[PDB]
Parts: structure tokens; C-alpha cells; sequence
């Protein structure tokens, strides 16, 4: 964990956080960050074990909700979800850069290379398929990011900065599950009293604001994982986050077989550097088998994505309709 | 509380007073949804219509609390069914309604009886406006589709089939629109004007509510509406027959364009069908004419009489 | 629901200027397009959406595209309305000033630059979703105007078969240029029989006479007649620009006024109005609406055969005088025995954001009639055309493009226009007979 | 994944657009023409990041990480005198070789080959002044022969000198050429290396530049400097995703991931709304447009900076970055409308991508009509049309071999036969590139991996 905090300080120096590190008003906040390592058992990788927590102290701990040992670990599960997403995205980026560099090397030292044409075609198409996979991944990731950041900004503008530029909506309504809309409490007059500072929140009010914010985060349908209140996708029998985790596992297997294919291609490249098309026939056969495997994985994932689109369209939510249309 | 703005809002909502645009837009946006919810059962999902309604309410200005608190609901009974429930009359369409949860202290003046009256009047106006919208859509399909305006092949059909149904649609328009203008001017307009002129320097809020309920009663106790309801229940079925006939003829027009005598036999079937339909409409019109001539109370009545007098 | 205005020719540009000024004064928009209403109250009962596009600046740009072969009149209209119209909604064909008063040159200009106008109208329609139809402002007498109108009518009928298209066309007065002007008219009239879904007729001679009657100076300027047409167009659109309960669509008005697509030519009337006391009751208003000296077209008929009549009375009116005038009019107006004796009245609300017109509290009324008087002016025009055609072959000298390559096709097109207007007037005069609907009775 | 990028100014156009881009960046980051940040160095909190493009020696000074390379010392001296202390004099390369002996690509390639040691030393020294580096942004100015040759030389050096760095390029093509043969030959020779080594290339056809400068500016006469201002503003808007990093795209490699479907298709088509930081930018508040209208204009051919030639064009990677106060519902509506109005290849279900940027806290805030702008980049095959006519020129002049006595000097081959063979090879390369682009316009392209496995 000393190399860990060293890398943390270095990344802070590279990022704009160094500015906050320079300002003493922000050094206290930047020092309150304390990464944590969760005991997930022996044999796992750093991409699955490393967590990023923040340690708060009074008088701050009495307002902001942290991943307390007796809490619900909202930030913990959210960071784990975003961490798996970022891990998939980084793996896609690594495969992309490896493929791009190796194809650039081919183009540099191909000369004529007549027998490579078909292989180059296959590699281009497979990189396009990987690009489509990464596009779907980053698409779901960006949709999640958009919804999350929308929640954040609406919270700031309506909960953290409510007393500044209020909504002016003096009407407090309550929606019932049977479509009934009832006015909450007594109706106040339009500020007219016979006549002839800031409505700010205290400790517990701000803490309840934070907790309701976390709840609105976790109460999202796509975040409603393994709950009886969520509806499962039609013709699938599985909840939407369940099918999402299944698709994440599928695309991770796709990334791994793509890494294997890239290793095979690098070995074939080294062989071409060694001799001029006199060997690597077994490597060509293994390349063909990996191509067939990748095609099968792509077909299965496309069927799963079509089922997911059908579920989003038939769920009733217009936002799911829009997401399935955009994926379509 | 500015009671004048609230009463203006409720007149716009439940009475359509100076708000025909909003309700017309809502009807045009979801004609298909209404017909698919009225032809199906209660088990059919209407959540799409509810989502459209809440979206329209969100696009509504937040100051209009009467429209911001507007809530939609589906009933298990039809409008003539609840009319038979509340009034001694004899009647799966028009199961929709809208309601408002009047808060304190506004609930002590805006009671639930006036709310039920508003719901009844709103469902009635919705029926009327949907029928007028169906007539407008029929006229649009007739005057815009090229097959309807197209003629040829020694027609014998345009003058007999097209001209006849056009005259029939004209008759239905001269009936529905006439009675709508009559009810909205001699009843709706006069009651709106009285409601406007009464709150000028008021004395008792209970007196205001009593005047409001008395106007609602005069709207309900109108002999024209009571005489129309049973005849309306048949005129609307005649309108449904007319529009399904229009759809069938529109589907047949593209096929009749040029060789087979079976097509002529189908044309004979259609001409006897529409002649029988016109005769049935004429008989229902004569029945309603007898019913209104037996009524006693007459300007708009004389106008409707002139409309129903055969040329 | 949204409607787009089409100003063809200098006449169209003038009447569009006048109408948009009138509507900006009514809806409190002014000559700068900015909302003349305060931002404290958003409650409104009018509808500026179908005629004005409101941007983030809350400026109302008129939903109108100006098409003409004369850039000077359009530039002048822009100068008098600096900051009101959109420069992108301006179309002058980039061909310079006008040249040739024949329908051939105008239609050829329309065919050559049809792509730009199509792109403009597609961009205007894509700005919104709920569109209903277009409004065409042109004079049948003007050659370039009539050619552009016929070209755009063809484009909108073979491009938008679902959008009802209505037009405003003013027939020229008894003058000298008709010998060629009528030509354009009948050609346009040809398309008016084929693609025009609706048309409001006007006769320039009767318009000039009625203006000289209402105006003190008999030297009637064309801008005064343009003001009259702007007033009548704002009046017929009052039910659309100010809908309350009954009429909220021009489709309904053409339903209650146009019984069949073959008969879509209506004659207007409007009385009383200024362009300061009240002396015309609603009963008097309607009996004047019946009077020929209040119609915007030369009647030239003793007892015209009214088919379907519909009127809108503007002002605060009691239904008693309404019913009295309705009974008197039914006693006065004759209907065919095969058609209905339908008479409908719309109570048009006054705009509280409009400056008070002279003769305040004076109730007014507009009426649209379908009778055999429109066919009388049509017969006058067709007779003038037939005389000047069968008597002199001079039209073979002023043609452009496909019409200039051969004049025999021009003669054939003119003969076909004569034939179709003859069939139209025959259908009209047959509708006057009870035996018109004899095929069902 | 974010690294520093160094700007490469090659040719007179390259140096002019570099000057304009650095002035625009100084305007955005309040650095001015003196190299000293116009903001006091006491405010440490900065939402932007000048480090990827500005080296900070003193706290108030930010030296632009760029090298000035040209054969004409007059323009370099002019830019240095206008930007007193802004640029680094040690990063200004002229080689003292005098004026260019013609507009031949061979001349520039030779002057880059002979002085390759000095420029490589300067590049290595600049790399030593940084730690986290990602790649370069090269300005070709392929309209000039010496500039195109110098750009090709730098590309041929940096492809094998730094294979682990992503090399993006910016080629500016002219509308009309006084001697189309020479400029066509220079552009073909540069495009050969672009296909071989360049990782990303943005084309800039001067026809649309002249058209836009005549449309939005009041003056009918078009000056080259405010025309280069357009390209500089474009480059600043595209680099905004790193200078003002958003929450979706934070690295040039990530930006090119969604823009480069394959190393073969590495030529993009740009588009931008009416700018706001240009000279005559007062006629922008009268537009009264929304974000949906901004997207429409980005998809409109009138706002494309290259020759559109839109005859049912096939798109491959449509992306956009929107700067300003952007609304998500307008974005969703615009995406819905564009997916109904954009031709996509049926073999790929990938649609267009939308990105939203942030406005600088020190840039002049515009009225609510043009307060939000946007840039669009679409992978289209129509770019080869810009070369097609050029190849046509080749195809109609290479039968004789005019101007051959000018491409024989400087390069490694003085004979006519070797130069002819090299030109034929470059023509074959660009022909194969056009064939790849026209094959990508078909579904059989992706079906090639389906027919065999
Ligand atoms: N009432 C009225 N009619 C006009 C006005 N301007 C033109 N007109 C009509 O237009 C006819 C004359 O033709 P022009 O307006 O010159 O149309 P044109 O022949 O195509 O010539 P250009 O409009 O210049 O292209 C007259 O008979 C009028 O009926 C006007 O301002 N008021
Ligand atoms: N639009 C535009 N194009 C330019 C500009 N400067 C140069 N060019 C292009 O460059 C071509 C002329 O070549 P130069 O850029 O001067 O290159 P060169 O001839 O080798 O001269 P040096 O670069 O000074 O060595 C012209 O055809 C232009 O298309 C400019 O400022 N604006």
C-alpha cells in the first residue's frame, strides 16, 4: 500500500488535483482520501480487489454519508460497478492500441506481402467488430454516466443550492401508485396577508438530503439488481441488471479471446520477420479456429443484444425505448 | 388565493371554456390510443396514455395548479351507465375521466359533488369533441385522398356512392356541429357569463358555491340534453357505422380502379348497404324530430328544426 | 396545424406585408417580431404557433416564404419590416427583376429553381411537427405570379398529398391587359381545378369600387386594396388565431363550406369596418353581409344559388338578433332542393392585445358564400380569353422554354384550360339544379 | 490515458495556422501574445489544462509545446516578432538553407532529409522537457511543395522513431491551383506517406473555406490569415476535449478510437457551425438557433470545411463535440431526427456518437442565440473525390511527364525513370486507397470475414 499511495500522489500531480493540492483550502479535502483494499480472497487480480474509499472526520461525518461498516455500502457498490466498466473499457483500449500498432508495423514492413491480403482483411473486420463491442460497452457506460451526472447536477441545483433560485413551485404534490395526485398538506395563499433569512438546511436536513440522493441513485431500475420489485425482461426471464452482467461477462470473454487472437497475430508477425511465408501454417489454423470462436461469440452476443432491445422496447419506459432504438 | 384564476382554470379544464385547443391537441395525439382502449377490455394496458398525459401535464405551466394537479383515471362503467346510476334513465366505451383532489382550505368550497358534476360534463364534452374530431378526420380523408376525388370508368359510382356518402357526412356535420354550437352558446356561454358576473363584489362564499351548483343543475336539468342522450346513443352508433363504411370504401377504391362482374355485385352490395344506412339515419332523425317537437320550453330549437326540415 | 404563407408576385408581397403587420398588431408582436406582451403573465388564449415561430429570443418570425421574380418589392418589404422576417425565407430566384407578364416565363422560372423552394419548404416544415397546409397569396392576372403559383401548386400536390392547400387569388378588373392577363388566369385556373383544394375569389373592379365607397378619396391605391385583403384574411383566420371552443381548424371551416372538391371557390364579404360610431347591429351586420355592395367580388346576379354558407360575427353579440337575422336570411337566401339549407355562425372573440379599430363597439361580420356568382366572373374571364384567342393569334409571340420551342402545344394547353373551366362551370350550373343529385334520389 | 501533444508547423500555411491556433489558445486560456499568462499565477484552481500543450518554466509563463519549421525565415521572424516571448526561439527551425527552389515535393523532402539530424535533436529535446507524451499534431500544408516534402520527411522519421506514439496529421488542400500538375504531384507524394505512416489525417479543402469566409464575413475579398483562423479555431475546438477535458472523452487516443474504424480509413470530414471567436463574429446572435439546429447545421453541407460532393455519401464514424450549455433532451431529439436522416452501412449497427464540451470561464460569453456551438467529424468516402480529380490530373498528365526536370533534383533519384516509377507507385497506392474506401461502402467488406474463418 505504499506503492499504492505513491501512485495515488503521482496521479494527483498529473491530474488537475495538484491544483487542489496547491491550494491549502483544498489540501485538507485531498488528504481525507484514503484508498482501501477489500479482502476478496487469494488468487484474484488487482483489477478486482483494489477499492477507492474516502475517510471523513467530524464535523463532516455528521452530514455526508460514507461507506460506513454498518451502512449499505452505496458508494462501494457504485464504485465497483463503475470499476468493472472502466476495467472493460481499459481492456478494450489496450486491445485497440495493440492491434493498431501491430497493423501499423505490418503496413511498415509489408512491402508487397501478397499472401497477407486476406489476413489483413480479416484483422480489419475483427478490429471493427471489437470496435462495435467497445462502442456498445462505452454506450451503456455513457448512458449510465449521463443519468448519474444528471442526478448529481439536479441534486446540486435543487438540494445543495435550493435556497438559491428556488423552484417557485409552491405546490407540493404526491403521486400515488393508482395514478392519484394529492396535494401535500395545507395549501398556502399566494403570499397575501393583511398588512396595514435564507431557508437553509441544518445538519440532519443535509444528511437526509444525502441519504435520499443515494436512495434515488440505488432505486433506479437498471440498478435494481436482485430485487423482487423489478420486472424481468420479456422472453428472457432475467432482470435487466442480470442480463447486463451477463453481457458484461460475454464481452469480457470477447476481450480475452481477442487478446489471444492478438497474441497469435503477433507470433505470426514475428514468424514473417523470421522467414518469408514458409511456416506458421499451424498458427494460421489456430487463427482460423479463434476466428470461428469469435464469430460464434459475436452471433450469440448479437442475439442477446436483440433480446435486450426487445426487452427495453416492451418494458414501457420511453427512455428504455430510446436506448433500444439508439442501440438498434 | 385569487379565486378568479382558479375558476378560470377549472372552466378551461372541465368545461373547455377558451381551452378547446389543448383538448383538441390531446385528442389528435391519441385518437388511436382511445379507440384501442375502447375496443379492448379493461385488462388492456393503458400506461402509454397515462405517460402521454403526464408528459403533457409536465409541459404545462407549473403555475396552473389546476392543470398541474390534474389526474387521469379509467372507469369500469360507461358515461350512460353512470348517468343511469345518478339519474333515472336507461342507456364498453368512454371509460376515461379526470379528477382533482381539492386541498384545504379550497376543499371546503369546491366540494366533491361539484367535482362529480365536472367529471360528468367533461366526459360528455370529450364524447362530443371526439365525435367532431372523427367527422373532421372523415372529411379530411375524403377531400385529401386522391382515390376519393378521382373518377372514371363510366363512373355511375361517384354520383351514387361518393356523392351520397358526402351528402350524408354533410348531414351529420350539420347536426353535430349545430347542436354543439347551440349547447355551447345558449348553455355554456350563458352560464360562463353568469359565473363571471356573479363574483363581482361577492357577499357570501356559500352563496357563490350555491350559484355555481345552480348553474351546474341548469346545465343538467336542460331538457335538450335529456332528450338528446338517448338519441345520441344511437346517433353515435350510426356514426361508427358510417366511419367503418368509409374505411371499407376507401380500401375498395384502390381495387376498383381498372373486368369482373363480381366487382359489380360487390358494388351492388355496397349500394344497398349504404342506402339502408341512409334510410336508418333518416328514420332516427325523424324519431328525434318527433321527440323534440313533443318537447316544451326556442331560437336554437328553431334553428335545429330548420336544419332537420328536409329540403 | 401549422400553416405556411406563400407570397407570390408583388401583389403577394404587398398583401403579405399588410397581413403580417395586422397580425403583429393583433397578437402584439409589432414590426420587430419581439413579444410586445410583458413576461410576467404567460396565460394566452390565442395561437401564434401556426403563423409565428418563437425562438429562444421569444421573437415571432412569420411562418411565410416569399417567392417572386422581382427582388425590389421583396427588398422594400424587408426594409419596412427590418428584423421581422427571416432572410432565409426569402426567394427571388436570383434571376434579377421580373420580365414578361406571361404564365410561361413564370412557370419556367418555377420549374428551373424548384429545388431551392423545395428545400426551403422542407426546412420550414421540419422546424415543427404538426403541419396542416399552406396559404398561397397571388394574383391570377400576374404572369410571373400565376406561373410561380401553378408551379408550387403542382409541387405541393405531387409532394404533399396529405396537406390541404388553399390559396387566395384576385381576378383583375375590367381593363386592357386582361387580353393576356386572363391567359395566365385560366392557366392558373386550370391548376386551380386540378390541385387547388380551396380558393377564395376576388374581383379587382368590385374591390376598387367598394374601397372608393368606404374610403373618402376615390383615388384608391393598390396598397389600400391590399389592406382590405389583409383584413379579410385576418378575419377568416380569427377562429384559428383565436379559438375558444368550436372552430380550431381550417379543415372544419372547409368542411362546413366546401361540400365537394370540384366546388372549392368561395366568395367573401365583410361589413362593417374601417381602414367612429356603431350603427350596425348584428342583424344589420348580417343583412349587409347579404347585400351585394358588401361582397368582395362582383355579384352580377339577381338571385345567386347559395349552396353552403358560413359566417363569423366579430363582437359581443346576443343570440336573439342572431336568430332573427338567421330566420330573415333563410327567408331571403334560396338553397337547392337537393342540398341542405345550412347556415352557421361563429362568435369571433376580439383580441385584447390589438389596438382598438375605429368605430369601437361596432359589431362586424364576415361571410363566405358558395354561389353562382363566382362562375359569372369565371365566364366573363373565359369569354374574354375565347375572344382574344379565336380572334387573334398573338400569344405565340411571348413564350419561354418548352412553350417557346413550339406554340402549338401552347394553343393545346390553352384549349385544354378552356375545356376544363367549361366542364367546371357546367358542373356548377348543374349543381344549381335539383337534378344534380338525381343519381341517388 | 491522457498525454501531452506537440504541434508541428510545416510550410508557410503550417506556420500561419500554428500562429493562429496558439493565439486562439492564448485567448481561451488568457495567455496573450507575450507568453505570460494574463491571469495572476496566484489562482491555482484551473478547470482547463495547458500542460498537454504548454510547458511551464515560470509560474506565469506557459511556453507552447510546438516547433516552428519552415524554409522561409521571413514568416518565422514575423510570427516571432508579433508573439514576443510567446514562442521559444530555440524551437524555430529554418536550416538557413534560403528560399525554396520551387514548389516541388522533392525539394522539401530533400531539405528535411539533409537537416534531419537537427530537427530530430530538437524533437528529442522537447520530449526530454516532458514526461507523459502521447503523440504529435502535424500541419502539412500540402498545397506547398516544400511544405509537403517536409511533412512527408517528418512522417517518415517519426513513424519508425516513435512507433508507440499516435501521429495525427492535418492536410490543407487548395480549391484551385495555378499549375494543377505540380500541386497535384506534391499532394499525391504526401498522401503516399499519409497512407503508409500517418495514423490520423484531417483534410481541409480551400473551396469550402473560401465559401464560408465569403458567407459569414462582411468583406467580399478573402484574406488567407482569417481563413487560416477557421482551421485554427477548428483545431482548438477538437483539442478542447483534452484542454477542457469532458467526462466521456479525455484522451486523443480515445477520441480516435471512435473515429478510426481501421488503419486504412484514416481520413475524416469536418463540419462546424458559424464560429464565434473569428474576426467578423457579430452576425451570430441573429440566428436564434437551438442545439437541434446546431446538429442540423453540423450535418448540413454548407458548414462542411471540405468539398462535400454529397451523392448518397456513406458514413462510417459520425461524432460530434458540443461546447456550451447543452440540454440532454434536445440532444436526444436531434439524435432521433438524424438517425432518421443519415445514411448508414447496413453491415454495422453502430450509430453516430454525441459528445458535450464545456465553455471556458474566461472566454467572452455570447448571447443565448449562439452561446452554444458544436463540431462534427464524419468518416466519409467522398474524401477520395477530392483526390479523384487530382488523380484525374495525374491520369491525364502522367502520359507525357511534364515538370519532370523539377522533381529530379533534391531527391535521391536524379534520373527521369526512377522519378517516374516513384510517381507510378504513389498513384498505385492512392488507387488502392480509393479501392479500399469504395469497398468499405459495401456490405461485402464486412462479409469478407464471414465467408472465410
Ligand atoms: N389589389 C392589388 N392588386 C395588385 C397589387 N399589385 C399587383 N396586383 C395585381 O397584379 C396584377 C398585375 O400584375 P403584376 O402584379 O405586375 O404581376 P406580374 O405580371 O407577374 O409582374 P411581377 O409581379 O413584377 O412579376 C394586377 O392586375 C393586380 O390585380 C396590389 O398592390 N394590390
Ligand atoms: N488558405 C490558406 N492557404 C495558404 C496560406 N499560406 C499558404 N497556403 C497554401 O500554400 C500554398 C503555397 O505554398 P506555401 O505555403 O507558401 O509553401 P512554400 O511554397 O514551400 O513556401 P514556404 O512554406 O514559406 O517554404 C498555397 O497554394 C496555399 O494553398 C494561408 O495563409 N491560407
Amino acid at each position: 500500500n505504499y506503492k499504492l499511495t505513491r501512485v495515488l500522489q503521482e496521479a494527483v500531480q498529473l491530474s488537475s488535483l495538484r491544483h487542489l493540492m496547491n491550494s491549502p483550502r483544498n489540501s485538507s479535502v485531498i488528504n481525507g482520501l484514503d484508498a482501501r483494499v477489500l479482502d476478496l480472497g487469494h488468487g484474484s487480480v488487482g483489477w478486482d480487489v483494489f477499492t477507492l474509499d474516502y475517510i471523513l472526520y467530524p464535523p463532516l461525518s455528521l452530514v455526508l454519508n460514507v461507506n460506513r461498516p454498518f451502512g449499505r455500502k452505496e458508494y462501494l457498490r457504485i464504485f465497483n460497478f463503475l470499476w468493472r466498466f472502466k476495467k472493460n473499457n481499459y481492456f478494450y483500449q489496450k486491445e485497440m492500441l495493440k492491434s493498431n500498432d501491430i497493423i501499423r508495423s505490418f503496413k511498415k514492413i509489408r512491402g508487397y506481402n501478397p499472401l497477407i491480403r486476406d489476413i489483413i482483411n480479416k484483422l480489419s473486420r475483427i478490429s471493427i467488430l471489437r470496435t462495435q463491442f467497445q462502442q456498445f460497452n462505452s454506450k451503456m457506460e455513457s448512458y449510465y454516466l449521463n443519468c448519474i451526472i444528471e442526478e448529481n447536477f439536479k441534486e446540486m441545483t435543487r438540494k445543495l443550492q435550493r435556497t438559491e433560485n428556488k423552484s417557485q413551485n409552491q405546490f407540493d404534490l404526491i403521486r400515488l401508485n393508482n395514478g392519484t395526485i394529492e396535494l401535500n398538506g395545507i395549501l398556502t395563499p399566494k403570499a397575501e396577508v393583511l398588512t396595514k433569512i435564507e431557508k437553509t438546511l441544518n445538519i440532519d436536513e443535509l444528511e437526509s438530503v444525502h441519504n435520499t440522493f443515494l436512495t434515488n441513485i440505488l432505486s433506479h431500475k437498471l440498478f435494481a439488481t436482485n430485487t423482487s420489485e423489478i420486472s424481468v425482461g420479456d422472453y428472457s426471464g432475467q432482470p435487466y441488471p442480470t442480463s447486463l452482467v451477463l453481457l458484461l461477462n460475454s464481452v469480457y470473454e470477447f476481450v480475452k479471446v481477442y487478446c489471444n487472437l492478438n497474441d497469435i497475430g503477433y507470433e505470426i508477425f514475428i514468424k514473417m520477420n523470421l522467414n518469408d511465408h514458409e511456416a506458421s501454417n499451424g498458427l494460421l489454423g489456430k487463427f482460423n479456429t479463434n476466428l470461428k470462436e469469435i464469430v460464434s461469440q459475436y452471433k450469440n452476443f448479437k442475439d442477446r443484444l436483440y433480446i435486450f432491445r426487445a426487452d427495453l422496447k416492451n418494458d414501457g419506459d420511453e427512455e428504455l425505448f430510446l436506448l433500444s432504438k439508439s442501440l438498434r | 388565493y385569487d379565486l378568479i384564476n382558479v375558476l378560470k382554470h377549472l372552466q378551461q379544464i372541465f368545461l373547455g371554456y377558451q381551452s378547446g385547443h389543448n383538448v383538441l391537441k390531446f385528442l389528435t395525439k391519441n385518437m388511436g390510443e382511445l379507440t384501442k382502449h375502447y375496443r379492448n377490455d379493461n385488462n388492456a394496458n393503458y400506461d402509454k396514455l397515462l405517460q402521454n398525459f403526464e408528459l403533457e401535464r409536465q409541459s404545462e405551466n407549473p403555475n396552473n395548479l389546476m392543470r398541474q394537479l390534474l389526474m387521469i383515471q379509467f372507469d369500469t362503467e360507461t358515461l350512460p351507465q353512470v348517468l343511469s346510476h345518478y339519474l333515472q334513465i336507461y342507456p364498453a366505451i368512454y371509460h376515461l375521466k379526470f379528477d382533482i383532489n381539492i386541498p384545504y382550505p379550497l376543499n371546503i368550497i369546491i366540494s366533491r359533488t361539484c367535482m362529480i358534476k365536472y367529471q360528468i360534463i367533461l366526459r360528455y364534452q370529450l364524447v362530443l369533441q371526439y365525435h367532431s374530431r372523427l367527422l373532421d378526420e372523415t372529411w379530411m380523408d375524403l377531400n385529401k385522398t386522391p382515390s376519393w376525388k378521382y373518377r372514371g370508368y363510366s363512373h355511375t359510382v361517384k354520383r351514387r356512392i361518393v356523392r351520397a356518402t358526402r351528402v350524408l357526412h354533410a348531414k351529420m356535420n350539420h347536426f353535430i356541429k349545430t347542436i354543439m354550437e347551440y349547447f355551447n352558446q345558449n348553455v355554456i356561454d350563458k352560464e360562463v357569463y353568469s359565473l363571471e358576473k356573479c363574483y363581482r363584489n361577492p357577499t357570501l362564499a356559500v352563496a357563490i358555491q350555491n350559484e355555481l351548483e345552480g348553474g351546474l343543475t341548469n346545465i343538467m336539468t336542460n331538457r335538450c340534453l335529456s332528450d338528446l342522450i338517448p338519441l345520441q346513443l344511437q346517433i353515435f352508433d350510426i356514426v361508427y357505422k358510417f366511419c367503418k363504411f368509409i374505411k371499407s370504401m376507401r380500401a375498395k377504391l384502390c381495387q376498383l380502379d381498372p373486368q369482373e362482374d363480381a366487382a359489380l355485385e360487390l358494388i351492388q352490395k355496397l349500394i344497398e348497404y349504404i342506402s339502408n344506412a341512409s334510410s336508418i339515419f333518416r328514420k332516427c332523425l325523424i324519431n328525434f324530430t318527433q321527440e323534440l317537437s313533443t318537447e316544451k320550453f326556442a331560437a336554437g330549437i328553431e334553428r335545429v328544426l330548420y336544419s332537420i326540415v328536409p329540403p | 396545424g401549422e400553416i405556411i404563407t406563400l407570397q407570390a408576385g408583388q401583389c403577394g408581397n404587398h398583401v403579405g406585408k399588410f397581413l403580417w403587420s395586422q397580425l403583429a398588431k393583433e397578437h402584439a408582436i409589432g414590426t420587430d417580431g419581439l413579444s410586445q406582451l410583458p413576461d410576467s403573465s404567460t396565460e394566452r388564449d390565442d395561437d401564434t404557433k401556426p403563423f409565428f415561430r418563437e425562438n429562444s429570443r421569444n421573437k415571432f418570425t412569420p411562418r411565410a416564404i416569399m417567392m417572386d421574380s422581382e427582388p425590389s418589392v421583396i427588398a422594400d418589404v424587408e426594409n419596412t419590416f427590418r428584423g421581422f422576417f427571416d432572410p432565409r425565407n426569402t426567394w427571388v430566384a436570383s434571376d434579377g427583376a421580373s420580365a414578361g407578364n406571361s404564365w410561361a416565363n413564370g412557370y419556367d422560372i418555377g420549374t428551373r429553381n424548384q429545388d431551392d423552394i423545395l428545400n426551403k419548404i422542407d426546412k420550414e416544415i421540419d422546424s415543427t411537427d404538426n403541419f396542416e397546409g399552406f396559404q398561397l397569396l397571388h394574383s391570377v392576372a400576374g404572369g410571373t405570379g400565376s406561373g410561380l403559383g401553378s408551379n408550387l401548386l403542382e409541387a405541393l400536390c405531387d409532394r404533399y398529398p396529405k396537406k390541404i392547400l388553399t390559396t387566395y387569388s384576385v381576378f383583375p378588373a375590367r381593363s386592357s391587359e386582361v387580353v393576356v392577363q386572363s391567359y395566365n388566369t385560366i392557366l392558373a385556373l386550370r391548376r386551380l381545378i386540378e390541385d387547388s383544394d380551396a380558393t377564395v375569389v376576388f374581383d379587382n373592379a368590385s374591390l376598387l369600387n367598394i374601397s372608393g365607397k368606404v374610403f373618402r378619396n376615390p383615388n384608391i391605391d393598390l396598397q389600400h386594396t391590399n389592406q382590405l385583403i389583409s383584413t379579410i384574411i385576418s378575419s377568416v383566420t380569427n377562429s384559428i388565431r383565436f379559438p375558444s371552443y368550436m372552430y380550431s381548424s381550417m379543415s372544419s371551416i372547409y368542411s362546413t363550406l366546401i361540400p365537394s372538391p370540384e366546388l372549392h371557390f368561395l366568395s367573401p364579404s365583410f361589413t362593417p369596418f374601417t381602414s367612429a360610431h356603431k350603427g350596425h347591429s348584428s342583424y344589420d351586420v348580417m343583412l349587409d353581409l347579404l347585400d351585394p355592395s358588401n361582397s368582395l367580388v362582383s355579384t352580377a346576379m339577381n338571385n345567386p344559388t347559395y349552396f353552403n354558407v358560413y359566417n363569423t360575427i366579430i363582437g359581443n353579440v346576443e343570440p336573439r338578433q342572431i336568430s332573427r337575422a338567421m330566420t330573415k336570411l333563410q327567408q331571403r337566401i334560396k338553397f337547392p332542393s337537393w342540398s341542405s339549407s345550412a347556415m352557421h355562425v361563429n362568435i369571433g372573440r376580439r383580441s385584447p392585445y390589438l389596438p382598438l379599430q375605429p368605430n369601437e363597439n361596432e359589431v362586424s361580420g364576415m361571410m363566405l358564400s358558395n354561389m353562382s356568382t363566382v362562375v359569372n366572373v369565371f365566364e366573363n374571364a373565359c369569354n374574354t380569353f375565347d375572344k382574344v384567342f379565336a380572334k387573334g393569334a398573338f400569344l405565340n409571340n411571348y413564350n419561354v422554354g418548352d412553350l417557346f420551342q413550339s406554340m402549338q402545344n401552347v394553343q393545346d394547353e390553352f384549349a385544354e384550360s378552356r375545356e376544363v373551366v367549361q366542364s367546371l362551370m357546367e358542373d356548377y350550373v348543374a349543381a344549381e339544379q335539383d337534378s344534380y343529385l338525381d343519381d341517388v334520389l
